[PDB]
């Protein structure tokens, strides 16, 4: 099976620098050209680099041309993007993706590895404030997440046990910083008479926060 | 450069239905265009190449067509698995400009938002914060407008909105709309509305409180 994993994403500061690697296998490598295209935060799609199969020649659009360096390791398989003077607008979902081999030829890219995140902010590590949301035959409870970086908390509702009739809202950046939310609707007859508890994770900063609604 | 666009930015469809998207180019592109297909939270896939062949391994229910600046995909009869973003990509000549995609969603009927609203919590107040939360929960079609009133007159400021994507169960749309102000502030008025109009009716919804 043709395999392409991307990693070397993270988090960095405006002027940073990451350098992403994409490990091929399942296929000969250095037969076929290797793009990296990026989706943003609006889920647009750009090609930022293409590079052939010998790794002779590039290609880069203006957005990074001069920032963003492709290379590939013929040897060992990998592909990889150096990207430096990172910028806010470079936030995006990182590809790697091969490129068919066409005749005629077309530029068409008929694998796509999962991709890897890359995020570039002024923010450091920071915890959410959770605040539940009580009403004070189906009753509406919530959990507020505010103010968190980076853009990364999952909320389950009983451990996953109510799953079905749970709402996850898209977490917003406002000051640098995300909110996020999350309902969940239960029977009446259910709560206050059995607990419902929102548990909120956020990796970056330790944080698990299980809030009971009350 | 060749700049594309793509219509329309969102489509509802029924199982079993003929679907066509469209997709245009700022000047003859000759064929040299592309289709991927992205689903929520996957990578794209190839769908399409130089304007009307199939991938290998896709299904032939999807189609391309067009020359010269206008190009179309056909799905012959829509599966619930093709709930995606369709992209269109032209490679005649450099930068390769994506489309800004369509997305497809699926059809049912009509549903009013169940609307909630929530005052500060005590946690936050305790913090010196404000924020009232509105939900508008589990409506159909996508299309919603929410307005907040303290006092009777409406707010705008401090206003934040987010929206789900289809529900993947029963297809419906979801909303949530926080007020956000200073606990000084929310201690100068008494009543906070949040109103909710959707084409399920001609009144709004409308849900409310008093501090």
């Amino acid at each position: 099976e043709v395999q392409l994993v991307e990693s070397g994403g993270g988090v960095v500061q405006p002027g940073g620098s990451l350098k992403l690697s994409c490990a091929a296998s399942g296929f000969t490598f250095s037969t076929y050209d290797m793009s990296w295209v990026r989706q943003t935060p609006d889920k647009r799609l750009e090609l930022v680099a293409t590079i052939n199969s010998n790794g002779g020649s590039t290609y880069y659009p203006d957005s990074v041309k001069g920032r963003f360096t492709s290379s590939r390791d013929n040897a060992k398989n990998i592909l990889y993007l150096q990207m430096s003077s990172l910028k806010s607008e470079d936030t995006a979902m990182y590809y790697c993706a091969r490129e068919a081999l066409l005749r005629p030829p077309y530029y068409a890219l008929d694998y796509w590895g999962q991709g890897t995140s890359v995020t570039v902010s002024s923010a450091k590590t920071t915890p959410p404030s959770v605040y539940p949301l009580a009403p004070g035959s189906s009753v509406t409870l919530g959990c507020l997440v505010k103010g968190y970086f980076p853009e990364s908390v999952t909320v389950t509702w009983n451990s996953g046990s109510l799953s079905s009739s749970v709402h996850t809202f898209p977490a917003l950046l406002q000051s640098g910083l995300y909110t996020m939310s999350s309902s969940v609707t239960v029977p009446s007859s259910t709560w206050p008479s059995q607990t419902v508890t929102c548990s909120v994770a956020h990796p970056a900063s330790s944080t698990t926060v299980d809030k009971k609604l009350e | 450069d060749i700049q594309m666009t793509q219509s329309p930015a969102s489509l509802s469809a029924s199982v079993g239905e003929t679907v066509t998207i469209t997709c245009g180019a700022s000047e003859n592109i000759y064929g040299a265009l592309t289709w991927y297909q992205r689903k929520q939270g996957k990578s794209p896939q190839l769908l399409i190449y130089g304007a009307i062949n199939l991938a290998d391994d896709k299904s032939s229910r999807f189609s391309g067509s067009g020359s010269g600046r206008q190009y179309s995909l056909k799905i012959s009869s829509l599966h619930p698995d093709d709930v995606a973003t369709y992209y269109c990509q032209n490679v005649l000549s450099t930068p390769f400009t994506f489309g800004s995609g369509t997305k497809l969603e699926i059809k049912r009927a009509d549903a009013a938002p169940t609307v909630s609203i929530f005052p500060p919590s005590s946690e936050q107040l305790t913090s010196g914060g404000a924020s009232v939360v509105c939900f508008l929960n589990n409506f159909y079609p996508k299309d919603i407008n929410v307005k907040w009133k303290i006092d009777g007159s409406e707010r705008q400021n401090g206003v934040l909105n987010s929206w789900t994507d289809q529900d993947s169960k029963d297809s419906t749309y979801s909303m949530s709309s926080t007020l956000t102000l200073t606990k000084d502030e929310y201690e100068r008025h008494n009543s906070y509305t949040c109103e909710a109009t959707h084409k399920t009716s001609t009144s709004p919804i409308v849900k409310s409180f008093n501090r």
